């Protein structure tokens, strides 16, 4: 509803389309670093927008302040604003974002391929749950 | 006195800063700590000269803070303890999610340094 | 200085990655996919420089960064990098922050300008760090 | 009076010290030791002017200054100094904050500004007191 929420939801949906469009079917994905780079960037744009939405709700209704990015989803779950398994899935997305951005661990591309197939719905779930409230 | 003093700060800041977006009142609220956000960065000298102009008007030491050049830690200290005196709410929320999220990344960046200094 | 040798390799690999994706600039401003790869690797260079800077700050106890830009001033405050070099890297931190955090519409003309006249700052930084 | 002549002499000594330590300003912005000496002697000027200002208000029953800035306001209200001169000296009252806090780059361009365009305000103030 809020002005910042409608924009981040619009940013997430724009980036979801971009991830889906670049990852056509995986024919040249595992061999094209440029396609890998494009999907990783928009996956980050989705993550940061969810983190931004999460931090707004925590401040706008005085549910505490998260010291980390993950604690923001934790707070939304302890106050029953998002489901406990959805919060766990979004926090494991931040780990994928950090490993891909500044690698303190070798990027497993089979995880990025898996996330575009079975995990984009977690972003769609998040904006839908936030759209209700 | 606090309400009257607050207005006098609004007047001086709105009158001497173009495209003013936010006026904040952080710290202890003697000694006054004020932070502002505009569409452009403030000149180092011109900001200090205005702080001394505020300091002369309220007969207290005044620290003027440019939220467009201030450190991420200081910006988090403003969104934590702070009183929005002027400005819209959409700009307030835009600045809060901008700083809190920036602060969370920084907290991950410098946690190795913080732990070394704290034994 | 074991982790520094790896991050220097990351910067060198991402700079080569940026140069290859941009090529000559004919289709850059029209291909969103090419822009995404250049923006990503430009961010990886910034993130890698910040890691090297914060490692030296911990290995030498220079202070505590109050922002990401602060990590490069600490090297300059102790005269470990040139004051104009820290200012240029602090200009990269600003570009990195706009791409990661969405508090401004990303200016593509800046990114085109930065790939042309500012990638040398990363090469400069990795050389300066290699000496000491 | 002995205390006035000493405070006036202290102001003149610190202006000489600031001018010598700052030199032409080429190595000021790079040597913390040069900055500390200039900042310190700048503080000694502020308290010495505040002491002189509070003394005159006490000797001539001009009033009871509740603040350091208000002590300059009383001198100008009785037309002992011009109102633009008091405003410049009241600007110096806030200069006591720069020394207690080591935010180096933030207000280093500010100390440069006061050394270039504001030491003469101290020279003017002691001139008015010498006339008396
Ligand atoms: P940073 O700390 O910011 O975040 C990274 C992450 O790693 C943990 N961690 C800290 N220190 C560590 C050391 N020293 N070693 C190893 N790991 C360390 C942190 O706790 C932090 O949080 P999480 O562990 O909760 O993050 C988990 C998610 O991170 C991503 N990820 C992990 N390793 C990766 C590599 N090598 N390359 C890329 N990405 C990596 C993943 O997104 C992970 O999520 P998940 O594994 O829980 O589930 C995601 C999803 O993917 C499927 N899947 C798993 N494994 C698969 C393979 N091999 N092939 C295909 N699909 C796979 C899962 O079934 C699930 O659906
Ligand atoms: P973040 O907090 O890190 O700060 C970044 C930036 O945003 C301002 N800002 C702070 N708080 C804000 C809030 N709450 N709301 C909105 N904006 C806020 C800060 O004041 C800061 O502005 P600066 O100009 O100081 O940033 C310096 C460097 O940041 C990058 N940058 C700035 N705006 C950007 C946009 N819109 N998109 C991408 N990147 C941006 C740049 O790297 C900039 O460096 P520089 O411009 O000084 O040097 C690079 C080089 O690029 C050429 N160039 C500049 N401008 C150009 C245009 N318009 N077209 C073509 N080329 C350009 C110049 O040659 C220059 O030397």
């Amino acid at each position: 509803m809020n002005d910042i929420i409608i924009n981040k939801i619009a940013t997430i949906k724009r980036c979801i389309k971009r991830i889906q469009q670049v990852y056509g079917d995986g024919s040249q994905f595992k061999q094209d670093f440029t396609l890998q780079d494009s999907v990783i960037l928009n996956l980050q744009r989705c993550c940061e927008a969810c983190i931004d939405i999460a931090n707004h709700i925590n401040r706008q209704q005085q549910l505490g302040i998260p010291q980390s990015s993950r604690d923001s989803f934790t707070l939304l779950a302890q106050n029953n604003l998002i489901t406990q398994p959805l919060s766990d899935n979004l926090k494991k997305m931040v780990g994928l974002r950090n490993i891909a951005v500044h690698d303190y661990q070798e990027l497993n591309l089979d995880i990025v391929v898996h996330v575009v197939q079975h995990h984009l719905e977690d972003f769609e779930q998040f904006i839908d749950v936030i759209k209700a409230e | 006195m606090q309400q009257l003093n607050e207005n006098k700060i609004i007047k001086l800041l709105r009158d001497n800063i173009p495209k003013l977006q936010l006026i904040y009142l952080f710290g202890s609220y003697s000694d006054i700590d004020i932070a502002v956000l505009a569409a452009d960065t403030l000149d180092n000298i011109a900001r200090w000269e205005l702080a001394q102009k505020l300091a002369s008007a309220l007969d207290s030491d005044v620290d003027l803070v440019d939220l467009r050049s201030a450190s991420t830690v200081l910006c988090q200290q403003v969104v934590t303890q702070g009183k929005q005196l002027w400005g819209t709410q959409q700009d307030d929320e835009l600045f809060a999610v901008k700083t809190i999220s920036m602060y969370q990344h920084l907290q991950a960046e410098r946690q190795a340094i913080i732990d070394d200094v704290m034994a």
